[PDB]
């Protein structure tokens, strides 16, 4: 059995050496923050790409006061997203990018409901959503002197206005801002229907010139784990 | 209209089909068994935990040695296990973190994988001189691969997201078949016992019986009210089972062209992940949400076992070749190995 | 085996009543949450309303609220969409949808192109 | 429309081969997989167990 | 006249009695049994690195509690001191009394400002602490800091402290009074009280890093059974510290202020009272710890009194 004694050593030793490198891949995968980047080609998806800077998936890496980010875009996948969506349950935040100019067919309410979806589906009820409402200098054209409305695709603008601790931007009408927070509150009504503190919403308005997204994704992460730490101190 | 016409002739067809199904259902599986014994209890214990995986196990296939076993987790890595010693034998690093399936060459000397890529990697084992390299990358899919099974070294059917099934010749890389017919993602794939047939389950509920050499299918089979996550055929090769969405598992069977049995509870409403049967046939293994798998019995169809070990979704299962033991791979990052 | 069949759409004039209906079989109807859905002759597939399994959770897209009513009825497994008031911008082909899954508060994929459980719809065509 | 009756057309056709097939009743085809278990159910270790010396899992 | 008249004495000094030393330990037996019961619940079923933590603090407080009560108790109920309480064991139980009385102050000392530290990293520098804060740290901070506590508290066993019998003769700890002044005494006094000044003041300001940030998150979140928030983690971790800073200060201001003010202008009826009162204070964090960071915590007890 001299045979059997060294080939179960070399075994072994096999086996450490396995062990060591899953140690160094450990580090690795503990210290990266993993993202899923999800919209419509209209709402500027594409745009975000650049700013951060056939093949099913495309990867975008960035590093932000030296931590890592990997960010992935579905590429080649058909509309059903159900079963290939249940891949993302553990990313750090999904990445949600909304054309909030596209409100008259109804692109509005097309992403509201996969925002829906997503928010309430029972494998992502532990994962926090990044939401861009992208492009609002095409939402402020439409809106002051544009001919165009949001009052026949949501009837409730009529009777909505401004909160009081909604801040303006410098130079900006009061027209467009019950534009902007009117679209930002239909995401939220959904958000804080059924958040129960698992998982949360940060809505951020942002546009193609913006180049501040970078920052906004991680102090948006920097507080999703914050939160993910307090849950360890009710230990009962 | 013709497009008309053609719809009231699809429906002629179908009521056929229906009354032709019904004229041969003059018994029930359940009537000619409730005669037989029952199988008893069934209490399998945990013999092996495998650790080593990062993130959350999406599949798992034994060899042929009904020793060494591959698995697949979202971590990025392949890892093949010597489960009568717990060793890791290797640890396969992939360039695409998103794997789906897995699987092992009869031979021992390949092993598959691929997902959201849609890319199925061919990983040599017996490389001379040097480690465990990719032999072949095999594109041509248009959406997720979900599923992949050798047939040989030189021959492998693969399952993806676009409604199609393939067949690769594995040396030039091309599609030899393509099977077309699904409406929905094709989420598994079982070979039959004799490499000539196989079934497929796809999220259009429904499954088909494929030929291999002629690229056509045979029978269509419409029991299920969701999605078909899980396929496996009987070992005489003349049945097989379904778990759907719908918290319901379904045996189907080939020669009378329907359904035989339904395996459901009451207090069950989480869909099946993965099935397989044991040695002889008398017990159907399930995977559930609900972290726990059920053992049922074919035959009867009354549940025998449970094994609840894992603390999050049960993904994958596997039954060994010579039946001495069962795998659960789970969203926990744990193998088991249970008997 | 999963059917949904839609009938009672025609030709209305504007300002015009039509009630649409779904006779469901081969699934178990009180287990799942239903939708409505049109496409216009030029645009896409586009959701109108929906209904949870018991009813008593009804939500409409906003160009149609006050308009359509959605009803259920378990016990004959019927699926209802009563419109009133009806204009030219509602000639459209409308289907009727089934959640994927039982028991599940999202809805995923019902307004996509090649939907499983989806029906064949019917025309409902507004003009004067 | 073209991409719709070209998909009919295709549905009609697998129908045809499917409805032409000859059907066993299922009482014979229950007695064949009740016969099956049967027959190797003295080969099913997860059915009948193997003595702890023979397991090459127990430690 | 020695400064310390019970060093000698061989009984229980008259007007003493078991009452304040029996609640003591009456309250924190039953207040870390329970603590202990629901740890064996949950994660037993029948983990954190704050499991991993609380639980070391509990084990530590629940040893210190059973293994010198009894001892004090016995004195009280056979009117023998420590030093005549065992005859087989002479002096020597006077000795390891005050061993590991002084043990146990420093080792609960260096656990709290671990449990300190850990909150402060996880809140303040969440990145950080995900690269280097495991699973595997957190189950070695109890054994290591227990190692250098117990090395580190038999120096007098070297050669460079003392210990000594306090009146009314039921309990023993570092001696603090030197008349002579001799630097051998005194070095120790004075290391063990500013290492454990240092500890107490270290533990104090990683928690107030970390309410600093639990009032930041509260802070965000108002933009926009139960779990809890971040204002009553707030409030626990401010009900700790104020508890841990004052029941920690008379043993501290009692070493300083016996090695740097003059024995002549002292006083020792009421040095006896004050010298006891300190370690009667000190004994209080056993008691808190099991409901601050346990029992508090526990949805059973939030069913009674809801807050
Ligand atoms: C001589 C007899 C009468 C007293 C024994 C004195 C020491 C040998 C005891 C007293 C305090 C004990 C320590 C108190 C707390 C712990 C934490 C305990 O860890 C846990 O409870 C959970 C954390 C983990 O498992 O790592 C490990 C044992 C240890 C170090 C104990 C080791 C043994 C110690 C040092
Ligand atoms: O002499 C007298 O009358 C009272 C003597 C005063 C000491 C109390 C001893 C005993 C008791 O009697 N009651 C307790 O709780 N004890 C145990 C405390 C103990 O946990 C603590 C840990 C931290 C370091 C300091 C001691
Ligand atoms: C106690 O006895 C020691 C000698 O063992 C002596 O030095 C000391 O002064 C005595 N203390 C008293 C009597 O208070």
């Amino acid at each position: 059995t001299e045979d059997q004694r060294n080939e179960e050593k070399a075994q072994r030793e096999a086996n450490k050496k396995i062990e060591k490198q899953l140690q160094k891949d450990k580090q690795v995968y503990r210290a990266t923050h993993r993202l899923l980047l999800l919209g419509a080609g209209e709402s500027g998806k594409n745009t975000i790409v650049k700013q951060m800077r056939t093949s099913g998936i495309f990867e975008t890496k960035f590093q932000v006061d030296k931590v890592n980010f990997h960010m992935f875009d579905v590429g080649a996948q058909r509309d059903e997203r159900r079963k290939w969506i249940q891949c993302f349950n553990d990313v750090t935040a999904i990445i949600f990018v909304v054309a909030s100019s596209s409100y008259n067919t109804n692109r509005l309410q097309a992403a509201l409901k996969l925002f829906d979806s997503i928010w309430n589906n029972k494998w992502l009820r532990d994962t926090s959503v990044i939401l861009f409402l992208n492009k609002q200098d095409l939402l402020a054209e439409k809106v002051l002197a544009g001919k165009s409305k949001i009052e026949d695709y949501f009837p409730e603008f009529a009777r909505y206005t401004t909160p009081e601790d909604a801040t303006p931007e410098p130079g900006e009408d009061p027209r467009v801002t019950r534009a902007k927070y009117f679209i930002r509150d239909e995401f939220l009504r959904i958000s804080t229907a059924s958040g129960d503190g698992r998982h949360y919403c940060y809505p951020h308005f942002t546009c193609a010139v913006d180049t501040e997204n970078i920052r906004r994704v991680f102090n948006d992460c920097r507080d999703i784990i914050q939160r993910m730490h307090l849950r360890q101190y009710e230990l009962l | 209209s013709e497009l008309d016409q053609l719809r009231q002739e699809a429906e002629q067809l179908k009521n056929q089909i229906r009354d032709a199904r019904k004229a041969c259902a003059d018994a029930t599986l359940s009537q000619i068994t409730n005669n037989i014994d029952p199988v008893g209890r069934i209490q399998m214990r945990t013999r092996r935990t495998l650790r080593g995986h990062l993130a959350k196990i999406y599949a798992m296939h034994w060899g042929t040695d009904s020793r060494l076993l591959v698995s697949a987790s979202q971590d990025g890595k392949l890892i093949i296990w010597d489960s009568y010693t717990t060793n890791k034998v290797h640890a396969i690093p992939l360039r695409s973190s998103w794997v789906m399936t897995c699987a092992y060459a009869p031979s021992g000397n390949y092993v598959a994988c691929g997902g959201l890529d849609n890319i199925c990697s061919i990983y040599n084992l017996k490389t001379r001189e040097g480690n465990v390299r990719v032999s072949r990358e095999l594109a041509g899919h248009t959406g997720y691969l979900s599923c992949c099974r050798f047939l040989d070294d030189n021959q492998i059917v693969t399952s993806s997201g676009d409604t199609t099934c393939a067949l690769w010749d594995i040396e030039t890389g091309q599609q030899t078949t393509t099977f077309t017919g699904h409406t929905g993602d094709v989420m598994s794939l079982s070979l039959a016992p004799d490499t000539r047939l196989f079934v497929s389950g796809a999220c259009d509920a429904s499954a088909k019986l494929w030929d291999v050499r002629e690229g056509m299918c045979r029978q269509t089979f419409t029991g299920h009210e969701s999605d078909i996550n899980a396929i496996c055929f009987f070992p005489n090769g003349n049945a097989f089972a379904t778990g759907s969405d719908d918290a319901t598992c379904r045996l189907f069977d080939l020669r009378a062209d329907q359904e035989l049995m339904t395996y459901s509870h009451d207090n069950i409403i989480c869909g099946i992940t993965s099935v397989s049967f044991s040695k002889s046939g008398r017990l159907l293994l399930a995977g559930y949400d609900d972290f726990n798998c059920n053992v049922w019995d074919a035959l009867k169809a009354d549940r025998a076992g449970v094994l609840a070990g894992h603390d999050n979704r049960v993904s994958c299962l596997g039954v060994t070749d010579d039946g001495m033991a069962v795998a659960t791979g789970s969203w926990d990052s744990f193998l088991k190995i249970w008997n | 085996q999963v059917q949904l069949q839609e009938s009672g759409g025609g030709l209305v004039q504007p300002g015009g009543s039509l009630r649409l209906s779904c006779a469901a079989s081969g699934f178990t109807f009180s287990n799942y949450k239903m939708n409505w859905v049109r496409q216009a002759p030029g645009k896409g597939l586009e959701w109108v309303s929906d209904i949870s399994q018991s009813g008593a959770s009804i939500s409409y897209t906003g160009s149609v609220k006050g308009r359509f009513t959605i009803s259920r009825d378990n016990a004959k497994n019927t699926l209802y969409l009563q419109m009133n008031s009806l204009k030219p911008e509602d000639t459209a082909v409308y289907y009727c949808a089934r959640c994927p899954a039982p028991f599940t508060r999202d809805c995923f994929d019902v307004t996509s192109t090649t939907y499983a459980y989806r029906g064949q719809g019917t025309q409902v065509t507004v003009s004067s | 429309n073209t991409a719709s009756i070209a998909q009919a057309r295709k549905l009609v056709e697998q129908l045809k081969m499917e409805a032409n097939i000859d059907r066993i009743k299922v009482s014979k085809a229950a007695a064949d997989l009740m016969a099956y278990c049967e027959a190797h159910a003295k080969e099913d270790p997860l059915l009948t167990p193997v003595p702890a010396s023979e397991n090459p899992f127990r430690e | 006249s020695p400064f310390y008249r019970c060093q000698n004495t061989t009984s229980v000094e008259k007007g003493n009695s078991a009452v304040m030393g029996g609640v003591l330990f009456s309250t924190g037996l039953l207040g870390n049994l329970l603590a202990l019961g629901l740890l064996a619940r949950s994660g037993l079923g029948w983990p954190s690195v704050f499991y991993m933590l609380v639980c070391g603090l509990t084990v530590t407080d629940l040893l210190g509690k059973c293994l010198l009560s009894p001892v004090v108790l016995a004195a009280y109920a056979q009117n023998r001191s420590l030093r005549v309480l065992a005859p087989a064991l002479d002096n020597s139980l006077c000795q390891a009394f005050a061993f590991f009385m002084s043990f146990f102050g420093l080792s609960s000392t260096l656990q709290l400002l671990a449990m300190a530290l850990e909150c402060w990293l996880s809140l303040g520098h969440p990145f950080f602490y995900r690269r280097h804060i495991t699973l595997r740290l957190g189950a070695l901070v109890a054994p290591v800091v227990s190692a250098f506590s117990l090395a580190f508290c038999a120096l007098p066993f070297m050669g460079f402290g003392k210990f000594v019998q306090y009146c009314p003769g039921t309990w023993c700890f570092i001696q603090m009074v030197h008349e002579e002044g001799s630097l051998s005494v005194l070095g120790y006094s004075v290391l063990y009280s500013s290492l454990m000044a240092l500890l107490v003041l270290a533990t104090v300001l990683c928690n107030l890093g970390a309410m600093r940030n639990l009032y930041a998150m509260h802070r965000r979140l108002q933009r926009h059974p139960q779990p809890l928030e971040e204002l009553d983690h707030l409030l626990l971790l401010a009900l700790m510290t104020v508890l841990f800073t004052m029941c920690s200060l008379p043993v501290i201001y009692r070493a300083y202020y016996g090695a740097f003010k003059d024995v002549k202008e002292k006083n020792r009826t009421s040095e006896e009272a004050e010298d006891l009162r300190a370690l009667r204070f000190l004994s209080v964090i056993s008691i808190v710890d099991p409901w601050i960071f346990i029992i508090f915590r526990s949805p059973v007890f939030r069913i009674f009194f809801h807050k």
